[PDB]
């Protein structure tokens, strides 16, 4: 049922194939819900490294699985800039995957 | 539920000129307006937005950091200043009228224009 | 995209003429088109809605559609008061900016 | 036939620092360009090798995505800017030369490095 | 893989010691090794090709071998002058980054 928009641009899939979502049977999807730029969304793939990936998220390398993500900015963004978005980005160090 | 504008003559080069536009009719702060230049012989270009109520604003690209905008509810007037005038910018001014509560709207009747000349 | 328009489309009373604004991607393609109309002398009013009915109101001579990365308009039934030119506007979307990107300019007789 | 870096400081972490080295000497097409990192105290690590002309790029692991490098012919100029800088990201960079059209053998003489602190 | 090396290399002037590193499988005993050594103050100098030849020429009191999955390099004649740091360089080909990975780090007394 979410085969209908075009900004699926995430097709990018490493564990498994798109052509095979709805071929296999899963265990347990594990799912997290966040807004991340496309600037550094080649970041977000496993095995790389970034600032605010360095410093908020972090990834397996064995990225069991694949992320489906449309345009945010059109989704939220008003008039005299979107301010309300707030981050962090000046933490003591890194963090290890599926930490927070 | 109609627009007005001011009136304006030749200033000099290497100058700033304020434009003022009033409006009546609707809410003031339930409405948006984009601020567009006509130049003659070419396509208007559309570079700043007005948010009623905080005042927000944002503009383009190539006009960012010369323009200053001042919004107001009880004056209902937008003090539109544009800085470093040269003879490129004779171009008339228009306030529009969105369609209310988000830039991605249509266009509602606008009012006279402001013609400035360098 | 930046609207490329034909500079100026001729035409007879009685003669209907397909007049089309011409984009690329993320402009045309995904994003509405808009087609305003300018009279000489006076403010700038607006011709149609989005592509599917009339406006507010008007005959069903004016009709257009869009294909592909560009938009076309049919106009029939010339008069001498239809003398005026057309602007089309469209949401840009380009690499580092989106400003509002018109056409450029039209004649019509 | 030699390579001289350019002049940089201490920047802010977490921004973008821009460094270049010229290239001139013998003919161009046929030489690939290795740029080498080096801490003090400890042993280099590898940075990137490039192709000039069609400029190919490849980076290492620990790299991949969060180092930029642009280069070009005629200017014969090849930047890196910097992004994300650590404590990690205080050491000193070397562009050198190869074989040419081969990246497997003997490391042509290096620069005299550009170091960056933050 | 991490082409481990000692700490320092202790020597006196006027006789030979021998520099190694040791590294794993299809690093070493794959691809070639190459020896280099830092002078304080100055850039970085090339000493030494595959271990068979002299690159442009130095004196052959210097010779370099390998064993397995090790490199060897036995100097003679020490001097005040070659008190210095010692690298070696290699191809690596590891799982997931085949890099030219560096030794660790010693320092010649």
């Amino acid at each position: 049922v979410l085969y209908n928009l075009a900004p699926f641009f995430t097709f990018k899939c490493y564990g498994v194939s798109p052509t095979k979502l709805n071929d296999l049977c899963f265990t347990n999807v594990y799912a997290d819900s966040f807004v991340i730029r496309g600037d550094e969304v080649r970041q977000i793939a496993p095995g790389q490294t970034g600032n605010i990936a360095d410093y908020n998220y972090k990834l397996p390398d064995d990225f069991t699985g694949c992320v489906i993500a449309w345009n945010s900015n059109k989704l939220d963004s008003k008039v005299s800039g979107n301010y309300n978005y707030l981050y962090r980005l000046f933490r003591k160090s890194n963090l290890k995957p599926f930490e927070r | 539920v109609q627009l007005v504008q001011s009136g304006a003559e030749v200033k000099k080069p290497g100058a700033s000129v304020k434009v003022s536009c009033k409006a009546s009719g609707y809410t003031f702060s339930s409405y948006y307006i984009h601020w567009v230049r006509q130049a003659p012989g070419q396509g208007p270009e559309w570079m700043a937005i007005i948010n009623p109520g905080d005042g927000g604003a944002s503009y383009a690209q190539k006009f960012q950091g010369r323009v200053t905008l001042t919004r107001d509810t009880s004056t209902s007037t937008l003090y539109m200043e544009l800085s470093s005038l040269r003879s490129e910018d004779t171009a008339v001014y228009y306030c529009a009228r969105a369609e209310g509560s988000s830039w991605l709207g249509w266009f509602d009747p606008w009012g006279q224009g402001t013609l400035v000349t360098v | 995209s930046v609207l490329t328009q034909p500079p100026s489309a001729s035409g007879t009373p009685g003669q209907r003429v397909t007049i089309s604004c011409s984009g690329s991607s993320s402009n045309i393609g995904s994003n509405y088109v808009y087609w305003y109309q300018q009279l000489p002398g006076t403010a700038p009013k607006l011709l149609i809605y989005r592509n599917n009915q009339r406006p507010s109101g008007v005959p069903d001579r004016f009709s257009g559609s869009r294909s592909g990365t560009s938009a076309s308009l049919a106009i029939s039934g010339l008069r001498s008061e239809d003398e005026a030119d057309y602007y089309c506007a469209a949401w840009d979307d380009g690499l580092s900016g989106s400003g509002w990107v018109f056409g450029g300019g039209t004649k019509l007789t």
